[PDB]
RNA sequence: CAUUGGUGAGCAGCGAAGGAUUUGGUGGAUUGGGGGAAUGCCUUGUUGA
């Protein structure tokens, strides 16, 4: 559908809040985590992105559960059975109700619905790969129990199925369809259930902070534990001998707990956002002092009990809130710089690892409204310049050490910092204040250097040409400024029709683009201080735009949900993409390959692939709502007989000259009468105004090879009539040589003189 | 034997074997070119050029006779062409140890090039241009 | 100049190890270097794909069945995908282990990699756009073996994989879970180590070769099973069979040796067709064309860096050199030929616009230090560490003279006048400078003026001034052609090694003893000193060159970097070499103003000013449509089509707006062109001329333009110098064609009158 | 006389209920020459079974 960009991948995604699940690959483990309509598979020990799924679902992922290689995901009424991120099978419930949870034991598939109905699937053979055969359908009447909480299976219960309600526990015999057990009515609503490493115990977390160690054989309590004001979300068992228990709250606070000395030991504090719902799932691995934590805050953290409190071991995460401003950091498309509204600062990689690093800020800092970056002096001092909302000083940052700068930048007019900019050489800091002052700092020694003041409203954008000679600016008062940077001289300015909201400069073509309030993109030459173009068409506010690296294209995006591309030499909008969610920012990579978009909903950063293989297009708008080879080849340092006789009948030597010009250097073929028709062929060769450079070579080679039979010992046979036919037209072609003597000698004279 | 290995801060044990093979080639060249009639200008001219190029290589820094070719060409002579021994005897560092300690970590310069090898060799005419960085 | 300068060639072909193969077309040679992949076309060698994600310098390479997919594998086990013009389509870390061989199908469905103790086969992706995080899909994998897999062979059914192993045995693999003949039966009995196996293209002869020269023949009888048919025992050949490849003609064998010779055989005859020697250096690998007409074989890195192309009727198609690390470069006065100087003591000429290895000269006793042309185009002077210098003319191939005469073992810098009268050389170890008349080798004088080693020397185009930079913080100026001598200045700073002259006699560029590179005129007004030479993976100043238009200089030290500068202060662009373990040692500037050179230890040149970039010179878009307004000015007003479509710069327009205007209109156009739109069209004709066959057409253009504005380019020099050189090479290379053959029809008519 | 080196007590200013210096383990990403034989050996001839 699109004619430039193609939807490639999203980066920066770790979790979303759906419960992750643990899988076994031989002796090691992997983690299955959800993002949206796409899931990710990580290492359990060293945390590498091992798989991303190949194809998005129609709807959001609800339940995730896995076996030895088989990742099972849920949506509307379809169970997706995948291996290595690739679908083996799609197995659908025979209904339209939404699937809630999954439990996979033995050879069956247990599918919960939202209408309190459960479907049961089977294999054929006990050595088959997955269940696909229908077995039966059970229901949960509300007179037997309320809404289904979750599905589990306790081991050595042959064909029994554990279905817990919000009030009581229903134990089934699925081969027969019976209800073999029902538990009595409990006081509090249950939200959490979890198996045990011993028989017949199932754990129950209530809506309040009560832990119930329930027995399945007798049906009675063994132990309950009250925690004041805690909503239990997750249970699991550290079965490394150290018989413990963790209890999750909705607050993001996590209770690591001792079960036999009966000890409250630890609590993790806003490791996951209470705003995003707190700790969504916490699980011990089997047999190692390891617990894994994930919440709704887009981060997994490994906490391990170093043999006693646990410890932050290693983790991966990202911006919990969607981003505000990004930038490309390298000329090799590797690291991107990203800032969001939840006040963190992350530098991501782009490559196959999807390792990334949060920056070092050393209660968070205020969010960034204006960013600028140079990669000319990396490693030596700071080269990233950031503003903040409602502040008066712009901080600096190192790209090398991933650590914050050492300089604060003053407006010296008591305004807010509205725009930042750097030169190409990386020596200078340009800062424009909301009261209209443009001040200029050193980037090396952090000192005040120079001050300009011409605008009388908020200076909304500063840039500088790559030669560091001419300094451009823009105000809200419709004024565009043009300065010498070498002097403080006041070269020239322009009056326009509207306030200017954004400015992005292109350095290797010396142009710049301005977004006005009349919803039009103006393109202005930088050299001659002249407006050259004005482009109309966006029905709403222009948000972000960027030049393509070769300077031919401009891609903008707006609140009409359009992303348009604009060819500068033709003045015409060449393609729009009409999307379903409006992206906050867009930037080209410095290489001509990648287009970066940042959106309002969801945290990831979508990446688009520039095609760049071909096109010859200019189509339009509104739609849906060699010459050395022969001449060196002749000097030798170390049938066809139908056509020439059919040319003995008429003038058919064009096909013959075509088989001369086609291939096969024919120095042996012209030596295997006929010579007269050969010369008449050649006079038809000179008759057209083409290919004389091969023809002269044919003529001269003819006088190299057959030059005695041409001579006939004592000439003037009918041969010489054909030579006479060649002579006069060869006198016609004599003209070209003297022109070559003219240009060679005159060019030699202007070379000398 | 290992007296030489310990006197001149040799980083290896192989280097005594290598310089032993080179000096063996020089001695057998000397013996084979020696056993000629002594008025044959082949012998005089080639032993003469061998003398002059062994002047330039700094091994025979001593101005020599013919019979020195059997006598003085040892391993320790070419080992005294190694860089830090030139450095010490040019009175820059204080011991050979500390000279090797300086060349291990980059402060020494022959000509316009940085050196970090303790087995670079100097001529009798390149050692004028040794300084620091 | 602002253009995107990037690598799209390299300086000479094979320095490093790898596999080698042709295309299916028979006209495209696939011969890698270690660092990148250089795929030539056989007629008029050019350069097509230039990957660089290789962190390690070895390749394994093959294309599928039409050349739409290329891979390349290094030691680590990551690969990189390109389609036709180096898109770098896909990228894929594939293995933590190394690969031995890669093989496609003739069908493009399956994919073959040998690694470790396993055998991987992959489902091949088609050409598309991107949008796969992991494009490769696993089809099957086969377990197992006893040790490493070293060679691989595919069959025509695309069902039948014949693979050897390192444990002196061979195995067979059915692709589609067929169990073809229900057997994956091993092959044993081999006394010696296995170097390869082949499956014949008639499904009845299964072929194995061992390292000793032995060849074993099995049949398709599966009494019932495998029986041997023809054995051998070689004990007196006494080498090792290094590489082996088999013909698609299915009659012939090719065997490569460590001894340095090339064997040919027949398959069931075992006749000796031919063997050929090329040296003692071992043959690394050999591959045949798909029709048996052309042979090509690669030679190992420590041995020959040479790859020959021998046919079955025994004549060498392409011979070549391309030796090691390089000392010096210089461009010829025609912008097509580039000299190189190698360490082993040769001097080779490279036609790097077309990839030929043209000609050599070998009189050096040791390494070569300096090469430079004279401006006549006749002669070039070489300087050595031989203790002498010598002269050369091009296709007479004959040594004029070898100037020397004082006892000396080292020269280091060689420079001549434009006048061709006198040649000066600077001794690295004498504190004096030498001159020679080229008439005799008489010694005129010995100009005693320095106190340190003299280390860089150059002349002027004014040609009365000698620039003499010695390595004692002292720059000197000399008079040679007057009746006196001169006073010579003092630097402020920092011992110099690199001197570079403006072609005016008015500016001198020096490199100080740090990253500061500095310039001053001939009245010692120091204009700029400029900042350091970055990019460690200490800082230096080795070479520097003044560009020909007089607006730029190029700096190259030994620190993986090369910098651009203008006459004012600013750093323009820094290009650089990425690889892993000096690099740069010499840089000079082309007389075509399209690119320049940088002598690296890898060996890599081009910069290539292109025209794909939108420049807007003189308010391009007030001429709103590049199409319809130009369409109006193809019907009317041909003066205004030039100025309109010339401010525009789509190269896909200039062919038609330049072609379409009539012949009689041309002197009226050239008489009325503006003087500001002149050089870009004079440079456009000088590089458009060499391509097409419109000789009459462009020639009446250059008659009109050179007839039009002769005095204006006479006074406004140094850009039409570059353009004028570009047109003069076209004039001479067409003149020497048509004068030759027009003479060869000028003798004929009077030869008829003879008898 | 040289706010000259070492050392200690105060003041202006900068900040507020903590500051300055120093170090260990841990996790993520990057990184042989000259002479000679008995004796023994090697090669070759021989002598008897």
């Amino acid at each position: 559908n699109s004619k430039i960009f193609s939807p490639f991948r999203i980066i920066g995604n770790v979790s979303n809040g759906v419960p992750f699940a643990t899988g076994t690959l031989g002796s090691t483990f992997y983690i299955v985590t959800c993002v949206g309509k796409t899931f990710q598979i990580y290492d359990a020990n060293t945390l590498h992105l091992l798989f991303v799924s190949e194809k998005e679902t129609p709807s959001s992922i609800v339940a995730l559960s896995a076996h030895f290689h088989y990742v099972y995901a849920a949506y509307e009424n379809k169970v997706g059975i995948y291996k290595r991120g690739i679908e083996e099978h799609l197995l659908e419930l025979e209904t339209d109700a939404n699937v809630e949870h999954l439990c996979i034991f033995g050879d069956y598939l247990c599918a919960s619905t939202d209408d309190n109905s459960i479907f049961i699937y089977k294999k054929s053979d006990p050595q088959d790969k997955y269940p696909s055969e229908f077995y039966t359908k059970l229901t949960v009447t509300e007179i037997q129990g309320g809404e289904i909480v979750s599905l589990q299976h306790l081991a050595t219960y042959l064909n029994k199925l554990t279905v817990v309600t919000k009030s009581n526990v229903l134990l089934f015999n699925v081969r027969t369809g019976k209800l073999v057990f029902t538990s009595n009515e409990f006081p509090d609503q249950i939200t959490t259930a979890e198996p045990a490493p011993v028989l017949d115990i199932i754990a129950l977390g209530t809506v309040t902070g009560e832990v119930i160690m329930f027995n399945m054989r007798k049906g009675k309590r063994i132990r309950t534990i009250k925690i004041p004001q805690s909503r239990i979300s997750s249970l699991s068992f550290r079965t490394d001998g150290s018989s413990h228990l963790s209890v999750g709250t909705s607050s993001g606070d996590l209770i690591f707990y001792d079960l036999d000395r009966r000890s409250r030991i630890h609590v993790l504090k806003n490791i996951h956002r209470e705003s995003y719902g707190g700790v969504t799932q916490a699980t011990f691995l089997n047999g190692q002092p390891i617990i894994v934590t994930s919440g709704g805050d887009n981060s997994l953290k490994e906490y391990v009990f170093d043999p006693q409190p646990p410890r932050y071991l290693r983790s991966r995460g990202g911006h919990s809130q969607p981003p505000s401003y990004i930038a490309f950091a390298d000329s090799q498309s590797h690291f991107m710089l990203s800032a969001s509204k939840d006040r963190s600062l992350w530098s991501f990689s782009l490559r196959k690892d999807a390792q990334s690093q949060e920056m070092s800020q050393r209660s968070k800092f205020p969010e960034i409204v204006a960013l600028a970056i140079e990669n000319a002096r990396i490693g030596e001092w700071e080269n990233i310049i950031t503003a903040h909302k409602d502040e008066k000083f712009a901080r600096t940052w190192d790209m090398r050490n991933k650590r914050v700068g050492r300089w604060t930048f003053d407006t010296t007019d008591d305004g807010f910092v509205k725009s930042v900019a750097m030169s190409q050489c990386g020596n200078f800091g340009f800062i424009g204040s909301s009261n209209g002052s443009i001040t200029i700092y050193n980037m090396q020694s952090g000192i005040l250097r120079k001050k300009y003041k011409l605008h009388k409203r908020a200076v909304t954008g500063i840039s500088l040409d790559g030669m560091n000679r001419k300094m451009v600016s823009c105000g809200l008062d419709g004024i565009v400024g043009f300065y010498d940077f070498n002097k403080s001289t006041l070269l020239g300015k322009l009056k326009l029709d509207a306030p200017i909201t954004a400015m992005v400069y292109h350095r290797s073509s010396d142009l710049f683009a301005l977004a006005l309030d009349d919803l039009s993109i103006v393109v202005i030459d930088a050299v001659t201080q002249r407006v050259v173009r004005q482009l109309w068409g966006h029905s709403n506010r222009i948000t972000a735009f960027d030049f393509s690296p070769e300077g031919r294209w401009i891609v903008s995006a707006s609140l009409d949900s359009t992303i348009r591309t604009w060819d500068l030499p033709t003045g015409g909008c060449i393609d729009g993409i009409i999307v379903d969610n409006v992206a906050t920012n867009v930037k080209f990579s410095p290489n001509g390959d990648l287009l970066a978009t940042t959106h309002v909903t969801g945290n990831g950063i979508c990446i688009w692939t520039n095609r760049a293989q071909f096109k010859t297009v200019s189509t339009r708008t509104i739609d849906e709502s060699q010459k050395k080879l022969d001449a060196e080849e002749q000097m030798n340092k170390f049938h066809f007989t139908k056509q020439l006789r059919e040319g003995s009948q008429s003038k058919d030597y064009s096909s013959l000259l075509a088989t001369l010009i086609n291939f096969s250097p024919a120095a042996v073929d012209l030596e295997i009468d006929e010579i007269v028709w050969f010369i008449d062929a050649l006079t038809q060769g000179l008759k057209s105004n083409k290919n004389f450079e091969l023809y002269e070579t044919f003529m001269s080679l003819l006088f190299k090879a057959h030059g005695d039979v041409i001579h006939a010992n004592n000439k003037n046979q009918d041969i010489a009539s054909a030579l006479q036919n060649w002579e006069d037209v060869h006198k016609k072609e004599d003209r070209l040589d003297d022109l070559v003597k003219f240009c060679m000698g005159v060019a030699a004279f202007v070379t000398t003189a | 034997d290992t007296q030489v290995m310990r006197t001149y801060h040799i980083q290896n044990r192989e280097d005594y074997h290598k310089y032993n093979r080179i000096c063996g080639d020089i001695r057998r060249l000397a013996n084979k070119l020696s056993l000629l009639p002594p008025t044959d200008p082949f012998r005089r001219k080639h032993e003469q050029l061998l003398l002059d190029k062994l002047y330039a290589m700094g091994v025979l820094t001593t101005k020599s006779k013919i019979s020195d070719l059997e006598n003085k060409v040892t391993v320790s002579a070419i080992c005294r062409r190694r860089l830090p021994v030139i450095m010490h005897r040019l009175k820059m560092a204080e011991t050979i140890q500390d000279a090797v300690k300086f060349i291990e970590q980059g402060h020494v310069r022959v000509g316009p090039n940085l050196i970090n090898d303790p087995a670079y060799l100097v001529t009798r005419n390149m050692e004028d241009y040794v300084t620091w960085v | 100049m602002k253009s995107d300068f990037k690598f799209s060639n390299l300086l000479g072909t094979v320095y490093r190890q790898g596999n080698i193969t042709f295309s299916d077309d028979g006209k495209q040679l696939l011969s890698p270097v270690g660092n990148r992949v250089s795929v030539f076309d056989l007629i008029n060698n050019k350069s097509f794909t230039f990957e660089y994600e290789h962190r390690k310098n070895i390749a394994a390479i093959d294309l599928n069945k039409q050349g739409t997919l290329l891979i390349s594998i290094d030691e680590d086990g990551r690969a990189i995908l390109v389609n036709f013009k180096a898109r770098n389509v896909l990228h894929h870390f594939n293995f933590k282990e190394k690969c031995s061989a890669v093989k496609f199908s003739p069908d493009g469905r399956l994919f073959a990699l040998a690694s470790g103790r396993f055998l991987q086969i992959w489902k091949t992706p088609d050409v598309n756009k991107d949008r796969q995080f992991a494009p490769f899909v696993r089809h099957r994998v086969h377990a197992g073996h006893f040790q490493d897999i070293t060679s691989l062979t595919w069959s025509q059914d695309s069902r039948f994989i014949l693979t050897t192993s390192k444990d002196l045995s061979a195995k067979i693999w059915s692709v589609d879970s067929e169990e073809k003949n229900l057997a994956a039966t091993t092959f044993n009995g081999h006394r010696d180590y296995v170097m390869g196996a082949f499956f014949s293209h008639d499904q009845e002869k299964i072929y194995t070769v061992s390292k000793d020269g032995a060849v074993f023949v099995w049949e398709f009888t599966k009494k019932y099973s495998w029986r041997i048919t023809k054995k051998h025992f070689f004990y007196a050949n006494q080498a090792k069979v290094k590489c082996v490849t088999f013909h698609p003609a299915t009659r012939l064998l090719a065997v490569g040796f460590t001894s340095g010779e090339f064997r040919l055989y027949d398959l069931p005859d075992f006749t000796l067709i031919q063997q050929l020697s090329m040296g003692q250096n071992p043959v690394n690998t050999v591959s045949v064309n798909q029709t048996g007409e052309w042979l090509a074989f690669g030679s190992s890195k420590l041995g020959q860096l040479l790859v020959y192309e021998w046919q079955s009727e025994s004549y060498i198609l392409k011979q070549q050199g391309h030796f090691d690390s390089t000392n010096s470069l210089a461009y010829s006065p025609d912008g097509s030929r580039v000299v190189t100087a190698s360490e082993d003591g040769k001097i080779k000429v490279w036609d790097i616009t077309s990839g030929f290895c043209l000609a050599t000269f070998e009189e050096h006793t040791s390494s070569v230090t300096a090469v430079q042309f004279a401006k006549r185009g006749q002669v070039m002077f070489s300087s050595s560490l031989d203790g002498t210098v010598r002269a050369w003319d091009l296709i007479r191939y004959r040594n004029f003279r070898t100037f020397t005469g004082t006892e000396r073992i080292q020269f280091n810098c060689l420079a001549v006048d434009p006048s061709g009268e006198v040649v000066c050389a600077g001794s690295l170890d004498n504190f004096d400078i030498h001159v020679w008349s080229v008439q005799t080798g008489q010694l005129l004088d010995a100009l005693s003026g320095h106190e340190g080693p003299v280390s860089c020397l150059s002349f002027s185009q004014e040609n009365s001034v000698l620039a003499s930079a010695s390595w004692d913080k002292t720059i000197r100026i000399w008079s040679i052609f007057g009746r006196s001598q001169q006073v010579e200045p003092i630097e402020v700073y920092s011992d110099v090694l690199a001197l570079s002259m403006r072609p005016d006699g008015k500016e001198v560029a020096v490199s100080t003893l740090k990253g500061q590179i500095s310039i001053f005129n001939i009245e010692d007004a120091k204009q700029v000193g400029n900042i350091d030479c970055r990019k460690d993976i200490s800082k230096f100043f080795t070479t520097i060159h003044y560009s020909f238009d007089g607006m730029a200089i190029v700096a190259g030290g030994n620190n993986n970097s090369i910098c651009l500068y203008d006459v004012p202060n600013e750093v323009l662009l820094k290009r650089f070499i990425v690889s892993r373990n000096v690099r740069v040692t010499s840089v000079q500037f082309s007389p075509t103003a399209n690119a320049f050179a940088a002598a690296s230890t890898e060996g890599l040149l081009i910069y290539s000013t292109n025209d794909t970039i939108l420049f807007d010179p003189f308010d391009l878009d007030v001429d709103v449509t590049p199409h319809s307004t130009v369409e109006a000015l193809r019907e009317k007003q041909f003066l205004n089509a030039l100025v309109m479509a010339f401010r525009l710069n789509e190269e896909y327009l200039i062919n038609k707006v330049y072609e379409a205007i009539p012949i009689k209109e041309i002197p009226l156009v050239a008489s009325n062109i503006p003087a500001i739109y002149l050089p870009r069209i004079l440079k456009f004709i000088g590089d458009f001329a060499i391509e097409s066959q419109h000789i009459e057409f462009n020639l009446i253009w250059i008659k009109a333009l050179l007839s039009a504005s002769g005095g204006y380019i006479n006074e406004h020099k140094y850009l039409f110098s570059t353009a004028m050189r570009s047109i003069q090479r076209f004039i001479v290379r067409v003149a020497k064609e048509v004068v030759n053959t027009t003479t060869d029809n000028k003798y004929t008519y009077r030869f008829l009158v003879s008898t």
